[PDB]
């Protein structure tokens, strides 16, 4: 009722514009965290996307997100959105189409942020995540690692950095951890995860503008690969129970799709928000 | 396939080593065509047939076409060096012996996926590095 | 008898403190906002008042509801009448109920274990510079836009003179060490972020005329927290909760620690600052206001000082709280933490008396020196 | 005997409390006006002056920049300090009366309280000092030493009342905002002592079209409406409007090691009056040639220069303007400091020069950010203040590193309407600068050497290969020619052999100058034992990649000037 974790689970390729000056080839770049240089979505972007989804519900938007711009009533929003951090990203493999890549440092940051925010039903999650991390560190013994949790997925190749994923047959992965971190999950060092999510490895697309067969303009766009998983913390202030319940149920309904990103008409940034479950 | 500067330096050293670039920075003009055609031969015929064709020394070629295979082996060996050795790494950092011909090595060691990638990148580096010299 | 609490603020995200230029003023370039490193002490007061009525469940919720004549004096005995009105600076009491004393905001480094809290202070403007004032020979005076002043001589205290191309004491922060000063750069303590913000404006006929702004957000480093001391009477148990400290929904974790009631917080702050004292100086620890700086200049041989700007949001108990906020009638110019006043022979008690005559400011956490 | 020294005004703070072209002009010329009427008494009555050459036509308005720096030390007579003080508050009083002249769009005007604010804000400091010696080259350092530390006092304007109606306590805001006035323009005392607005009129001053007149006719508070009017007037002037007609160039320059030059002249018994002569002649010629080019002089006639110039007028670049400014400064230095020139340059010494900072942005993207970008380019890039500042923060500095400080550099950035920055820096000493200028003169079309646009992307994509070629010392020129011939080896490329060889020679010269300036510096920075890796990485400049980037940015500037959206 105070702090709930939400997972984004993008269905398409996301482009959230950083709006910063460019030194390089890609004219349009995606947002990244200043400290970790990991892809992220600003709280303003999340609030805007969810507000646009709920725009037809005037009362719900007014109660949760607040007054519209250039409206004279000046109503603050009862809901505080926190920055969305990249949890899991798809990674090209050979045994399977892609792999769910979660780095040990992102797991540590998730545990730290769960402890800091005291997320709802996060005690068991923190305990089990810490057991997973401790077992991973025990197996790794300070060396770089790539750990899968399916016996079928052992020996998978991460193409970009050329590392083989081994299966630690002594570490358990609880079902709720599969539901959170993703299916076909590989755990690797942050050294490899940084390479897998830098500006040279995540997709770059060329885009054109044609005028009776004449190319008027040329530029390049970079996007976040689809099926990527991002987590953000929602602080539900002491608000109306009915509007909070309606908003939570609509967000968690599998029929909902939220567009966070730029290129809406060409299907960029459509996502499915899910809140943390028990365990 | 972005330009890899380290592979370009490897290609420069290997081109000088396998007596392609003369003391004056010039090379036989036909080698340009050799490097350009090796990649197409690898792609549309197979790695082993292309290597066998370019490794042959009984050829009616205007120059020593087999020198490019030696340069390829030198670039590949240089890439095997400076490989981050760890338990998880797929890449085999084992150097190709000089007595073994390149065709035999891929025949005896049947993991072509690494060899194919290395040979393709080494050929690209070859073609890009040959342009620093005069095309006599 | 009074009860004293130590309140520590931990930032849960990027924060922002507004300066004189805000994103929607009537001035020219109202799309770039820059963030002050510290909140105003009036923001601390509003924080405490808001949380106090939050615990007692006394707010304004939506229409401009009026309060019956029991909530009125319960808010009187809770917070008082007004915000931090700088008009009543010469009032020998805090104009606020329950709350009696608020220390200047402190930069605290919490590293690991219980250990200790490293209070961080701005560098005095003469860190390794020895000032050698008038060798009294009747010659070579200065006119500081005014009356006589005896020719400061600044040497590198380690000869040459003061070279201003290598002067950087205003970019440094300092803390207690094992008999030497530990110097931390300002950019290591804080991280700056510039945000691009828009209104997507999709609809059909809206005028795309103001749909672009630039916001500056600051982030404290991981092992760094804000803290201050409070004094509360008629004990209202200030509980730990999630707070707001101003600026685009800034969220902080309030931890309330109880200290011994037989302790005034002022000399606790001055004990923290004791490691920066020199007999010939007056180190300005918190922003200092004087109605006439000419008098202060006349009572010193040097003012190695800087200017800071103050503008407060003025709101009463029966205020809208949901409309345009009536900001302070006057922008006030305070000195900067780290400024030093080099008094003449004697007259130290006189400048102390001049500084301490503002009791509202001193109680609020302003005009604190060592 | 003793001397009297003067410092005037918190100039940077007054500039910051201002945002307009009128604003930037008005603050600087207000400080120049204060200087003029504070030193009018000590110069009208003859006093041997040695800091400026305050004679000739400085008091005469040339075009309006302000030729008066705030560094004044006269000779002294018995009883001039009281003279100075009473005329100081007297000139403050006349300024308070001048603002109290109802020639502006004012509402209510006070005199005494405006004077109180002005006294509490404007910092006018006098230094009296018994310098027991007769030599200027020793007098100036000894008094500047004290005025620098004196400048650390702060003057407080305690409290302002700036919301509504007629009671606000700040008045510099109106003295600085509503210069000129109502529409036919009116004038303020700034304008009377002086004898141009928006951002676009001096970006397209080539079409021989008077946007001010038509905009005034259309409009007939002010700045926004006329800004929009100028915008849409040169919008429907689309017929001959090139993409460089909507880009604004801000030029900022400062003198390099002026105090060091003074100290070097002191060794050779050379008066500072010659330096004053050279600086004043350079400033006059700078104003003349800046208005001749088609730009606008804004800031000063001291050792700085802030100019607002169009990118290209009458086939003349902003880079042509910078080259002419550098040549004018060098000519004045040589002409007046000829003695110092042939006395200290034979054995070895660098002569005084000026570093340049240029920012080219859209006419939109407000000029406050562009001005700060220009300040950064001049300070921390052109003058190598990143190196010095970073080392001084960690208390390394020391004489070994200080001898590696580089000056006489030009830094420029181009932010196209999108967010792509083209930023490089190059030395104005040596042949690389002249080759750069000749290349820009060559391949920029007039209103007929041809330009190839695909070489630009070759430079970017093949940057690593070009780095290898440049680092190969023995056969660098041969390898560069072979690379540029093997690439671009098609029939269409035979017409661009002049471009290729020009690029090769400029790149080789840039690399040679880069290695000479930076190699030992980078080596010693790498060995430093307290520098963090972040600081080492932002301080270590790769000699070859910087030259490649300079050539790339020069080529992209040529293409940006040449190509029209047709
Ligand atoms: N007319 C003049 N004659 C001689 N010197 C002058 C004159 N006008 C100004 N100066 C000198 O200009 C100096 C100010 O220069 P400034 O501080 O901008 O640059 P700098 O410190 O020499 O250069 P840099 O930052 O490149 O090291 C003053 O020290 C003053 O002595
Ligand atoms: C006077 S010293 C620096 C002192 C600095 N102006 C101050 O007020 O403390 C030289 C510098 O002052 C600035 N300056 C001097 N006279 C100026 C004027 N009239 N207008 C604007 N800037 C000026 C220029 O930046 C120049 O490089
Ligand atoms: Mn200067």
């Amino acid at each position: 009722m105070t702090t709930r974790m939400y997972v984004i689970n993008t269905l398409s390729n996301m482009h959230v514009g950083s709006g910063e000056v460019n030194y390089g080839v890609i004219a349009n770049l995606i947002q990244r965290d200043s400290v970790t240089n990991l892809p992220n979505i600003n709280s303003s972007g999340l609030k805007g996307a969810i507000r646009e989804y709920f725009k037809e519900n005037e009362d719900l938007v007014r109660e949760l997100f607040g007054s519209a711009p250039r409206d004279e009533k000046t109503l603050p929003g009862k809901v505080r959105f926190f920055e969305a951090n990249l949890l899991s990203m798809p990674v090209r493999s050979d045994k399977v189409p892609f792999l769910m890549a979660i780095s040990d440092e992102v797991l540590q940051e998730l545990i730290t942020k769960m402890k800091f925010f005291n997320c709802e039903e996060a005690t068991q999650y923190i305990s089990h995540l810490s057991t997973l991390l401790d077992n991973i560190k025990t197996q790794a013994q300070g060396t770089d690692f790539a750990y899968v949790f399916d016996p079928l997925l052992q020996g998978a190749i991460i193409e970009e950095v050329s590392i083989r994923a081994t299966c630690p047959s002594h570490i358990p992965l609880q079902p709720s951890l599969k539901k959170l971190l993703g299916d076909r999950l590989v755990i690797l060092s942050h050294k490899y995860f940084s390479i897998l999510s830098d500006d040279n490895h995540l997709p770059v697309l060329s885009r054109n503008n044609l005028e009776n067969g004449q190319s008027a303009n040329l530029w390049y766009e970079q996007v976040l690969p689809r099926y990527s998983r991002l987590y953000f913390m929602l602080m539900d202030g002491n608000a109306q129970s009915e509007y909070l319940k309606k908003f939570r149920d609509t967000l968690c309904t599998p029929s909902t799709i939220i567009q966070i990103g730029a290129n809406a008409s060409i299907g960029y940034g459509y996502c499915q928000i899910s809140e943390l479950s028990p365990f | 396939m972005k330009i890899s500067k380290k592979q370009i330096e490897y290609a420069i050293e290997a081109l000088r080593a396998n007596n392609i670039i003369t003391n004056d920075n010039q090379y036989p003009k036909v080698f340009k065509g050799y490097i350009s055609s090796f990649g197409a031969a690898v792609i549309q015929s197979g790695l082993i047939p292309a290597i066998i064709f370019f490794e042959n020394e009984d050829n009616d070629a205007n120059a020593d076409r087999h020198k490019i295979i030696g340069v390829l082996k030198d670039i590949i060996n240089a890439m095997r060096q400076q490989y981050t050795v760890t338990d998880a790494t797929i890449l085999v950092s084992s150097q190709i012996p000089a007595n073994y011909s390149m065709a035999q090595y891929i025949i005896e060691h049947g993991n072509t996926d690494q060899l194919l990638k290395e040979i393709t990148e080494a050929a690209v580096a070859m073609k890009l590095a040959l342009r620093m010299y005069k095309s006599e | 008898m009074n009860r004293h609490y130590l309140i520590t603020l931990t930032p849960m995200d990027w924060f922002f403190f507004g300066g004189e230029r805000t994103l929607d003023d009537g001035k020219s370039a109202d799309y770039i906002s820059h963030s002050n490193k510290f909140p105003q002490q009036s923001a601390l007061l509003g924080m405490i008042r808001y949380q106090l009525l939050k615990q007692h469940n006394l707010l304004s919720q939506f229409p401009y509801t009026e309060n019956k004549p029991t909530e009125k004096e319960i808010m009187k005995t809770l917070i008082g009448e007004q915000s931090f009105r700088m008009t009543e600076r010469k009032a020998k009491s805090l104009g606020l109920g329950v709350i009696k004393q608020i220390s200047p905001l402190m930069l605290i480094e919490c590293k690991d274990d219980t250990s200790s809290r490293s209070i961080y202070f701005p560098l005095p403007l003469d860190d390794g510079y020895k000032v050698s004032f008038n060798e009294t020979s009747n010659e070579d005076k200065v006119f500081y836009n005014g009356i006589e002043c005896p020719i400061p001589n600044v040497y590198p205290a380690s000869r040459k003179f003061f070279d201003h191309k290598t002067y950087n004491n205003y970019l440094f922060w300092c803390t207690q060490g094992n008999n030497q000063i530990k110097k931390l750069l300002s950019d290591e303590i804080w991280i700056s972020k510039m945000q691009i913000g828009i209104t997507k404006h999709v609809e059909e006929g809206e005028d795309n005329d103001k749909s672009f702004y630039k916001q500056e957000f600051l982030q404290l480093k991981k092992s760094f927290i804000y803290a201050f001391y409070i004094t509360l009477s008629g004990e209202s148990e200030l509980s730990s909760d999630i707070i707001q400290l101003g600026g685009q929904r800034s969220v902080f974790r309030m931890e309330v620690e109880s200290i011994e009631e037989n302790s005034d917080i002022q000399e606790k702050y001055q004990t923290a600052a004791q490691f920066l004292t020199q007999s010939d100086r007056l180190l300005i620890l918190s922003p200092t206001y004087v109605d006439n700086l000419k008098e202060l200049s006349a009572l010193c041989n040097f003012m190695w000082s800087d200017s800071i700007v103050f503008r407060n949001i003025q709101t009463t108990n029966a205020s809208n709280f949901y409309g345009k906020p009536i900001k302070s009638s006057s922008k006030y110019h305070f000195l900067k933490p780290g400024s030093v006043l080099y008094f003449k022979q004697g007259k130290r008690k006189e400048v102390e008396k001049l500084l301490m005559d503002y009791t509202y400011l001193r109680l609020s956490g302003y005009n604190i020196y060592i | 005997m003793k001397y009297i020294a003067i410092t005037l005004g918190p100039i940077t703070r007054t500039i910051e409390m201002a945002e307009s072209t009128k604003e930037l002009w008005a603050a600087s010329y207000f400080f120049s006006y204060l200087a003029k009427k504070i030193v009018e008494p000590f110069v009208k009555k003859n006093r041997t002056f040695q800091l400026p050459l305050i004679n000739e036509e400085m008091q005469k308005p040339h075009c309006g920049a302000g030729l008066f720096p705030d560094r004044y030390i006269f000779k002294s007579e018995p009883g001039d300090l009281e003279l100075l003080k009473q005329h100081s508050d007297q000139v403050l009083i006349e300024i308070a009366g001048h603002i109290a002249s109802p020639s502006l769009p004012g509402t209510a005007k006070d005199v005494s309280q405006i004077y109180h604010y002005l006294k509490s804000y404007i910092k006018i400091y006098f230094i009296e000092r018994t310098l027991e010696s007769d030599d200027p080259h020793v007098v100036i350092p000894a008094c500047e030493k004290y005025l620098n530390i004196i400048e650390n006092q702060e003057t407080f304007p305690e409290q302002e009342e700036t919301m509504i109606s007629h009671q606000k306590s700040d008045f510099l805001k109106f003295l600085i905002t509503n210069v000129n006035g109502k529409i036919r323009f009116t004038g303020s005392f700034l304008t009377r002592d002086a004898f141009f607005e928006s951002i676009l009129e001096i970006s397209a001053s080539e079409l021989n079209i008077n946007i001010q007149q038509k905009a005034l006719e259309v409009i007939t508070k002010y700045s926004d409406q006329i800004w929009d009017a100028e915008e849409i007037i040169l919008n429907d002037n689309k017929a001959q409007l090139r993409p460089y007609h909507k880009y604004i160039a801000i030029i900022k320059s400062d003198g390099d090691s002026m105090g060091e030059t003074i100290k070097s002249m002191g060794a050779y018994n050379i008066p500072i009056t010659q330096l004053s002569k050279a600086l004043l002649s350079f400033n006059i010629e700078s104003i003349n040639e800046i208005v001749a080019y088609g730009g606008k002089p804004i800031f000063i006639g001291g050792d700085d220069l802030l100019c607002f110039a169009p990118v290209c007028c009458n086939g003349n670049n902003v880079f042509n303007l910078v080259e002419k400014l550098s040549t004018c400064f060098d000519q004045c230095i040589n002409q007046h400091l000829q003695q110092y020139i042939n006395a200290c340059s034979e054995a070895q010494r660098p002569l005084p020069s000026l570093s340049f900072g240029i920012s080219i942005t859209y006419h939109k993207y407000p000029m406050f950010e562009a001005l700060h970008t220009t300040d950064y380019l001049l300070e921390m890039v052109a003058k190598d203040n990143l190196f010095k500042y970073t080392l001084s923060n960690k208390n390394i500095l020391n004489e070994n590193m200080k001898r590696f400080i580089l000056k006489n550099k030009l830094a420029f950035s181009l932010q196209k309407h999108s967010g792509q920055i083209y930023h490089t820096a190059m030395s104005k000493k040596g042949k690389s600068y002249v080759k750069f200028n000749m290349l820009l003169q060559k391949y920029i079309l007039k209103n007929s050497e041809k330009f190839l646009s695909s070489v630009i992307q070759m430079i970017r994509a093949h940057a690593e290969i070009l780095q290898i070629i440049l680092q190969n010392e023995d056969k660098r020129t041969e390898m560069l020619k072979n690379y540029f011939d093997n690439n671009f080896n098609e029939s269409c490329h035979l017409g661009y052999t002049g471009l290729f060889e020009d690029i090769q020679t400029l790149l080789c010269l840039r690399y040679q100058e880069n290695i000479q300036d930076y190699q030992n510096r980078n080596e010693i920075i790498q060995q430093n034992t307290i520098l963090t890796s972040d600081e080492k990485e932002i301080l270590i400049v790769s000699p070859a990649m910087d030259a490649i980037h300079t050539i790339f940015t020069a080529l992209q500037f040529i293409h940006f000037i040449n190509y029209n959206k047709d």
